[PDB]
């Protein structure tokens, strides 16, 4: 795809691709396994209504 | 620096050259080297002795 930019021109190459599970089960197993820092505060913040 | 493709509705990232300088630093080195003045003396001769 060719469009105008601030500089030039820019090229946008795009490509379609499809996927398909053929599986009759379940193919795929994922698990939490190791914990970091957490990201949230565990304070006191009163909500306000 | 490379780059990645994704889809969907995020803006079409391009690949960033970085162009970096540096200069440098100057630094020396001393050291001293003394003299009696009775060996000046001594080898200040030239053929007398």
């Amino acid at each position: 795809h060719h469009h105008d930019a601030i500089g030039g021109v820019n090229f946008t190459l795009t490509q379609p691709r499809a996927h398909v599970d053929l599986g009759v089960g379940y193919t795929a197993v994922c698990a939490t396994a190791a914990l970091r820092c957490p990201l949230t505060d565990m304070g006191n913040t009163a909500q306000n209504l | 620096q490379p780059m990645i493709a994704r889809d969907g509705p995020h803006p079409v990232d391009q690949p960033v050259h970085n162009y970096m300088v540096k200069r440098i630093h100057k630094r020396s080195l001393s050291a001293a080297f003394a003299i009696a003045s009775e060996a000046l003396s001594l080898l200040s001769n030239t053929y007398v002795d």
